[PDB]
């Protein structure tokens, strides 16, 4: 409101998805996401560890999008 | 405008070209690009097409469809 509501565009609930740990290896995963719309960053919590993705960096975008798009 | 960085990703969607997992629907690319694993390698998976359909069925799924849940 405005930034606050922008941050709420990404769900806060658990996401059940699939993650490719290598080029040819995939496994089920449950994750949480946080979004900071001021600078365009998403933080993902996976196996108790933090991962960050810069939404202005094409390589991060290509890594994050398959995780979101395979979620149920 | 002050942009919402998510907006330019809302039409993104996955597709299998043989065993290669690709990302369609990104406006600034004039060509499709490969999806990357968590260790930064292009995803190549023998059961690619069956994995996609296991998740969504036959219905196509964009990022916008994910965000409206």
């Amino acid at each position: 409101a405005i930034i606050r509501q922008r941050n709420d565009e990404i769900p806060t609930r658990t996401l059940d998805t699939a993650i490719f740990t290598d080029a040819s290896t995939v496994a089920s995963a449950q994750i949480h996401l946080y979004y900071n719309s001021n600078i365009g960053k998403i933080i993902m919590s996976l196996n108790g560890k933090k991962h960050t993705f810069n939404l202005y960096d094409d390589n991060d975008i290509r890594t994050l999008l398959p995780i979101l798009l395979l979620s149920k | 405008k002050i942009p919402d960085p998510i907006d330019r990703l809302r039409r993104a969607n996955l597709a299998c070209e043989d065993d290669k997992l690709m990302i369609y629907g990104l406006p600034w690319m004039t060509t499709q690009t490969s999806a990357l694993s968590i260790n930064s390698k292009p995803i190549v998976y023998k059961d690619c097409a069956k994995l996609l359909r296991s998740i969504n069925g036959s219905q196509p799924v964009s990022l916008n469809d994910v965000l409206r849940r």
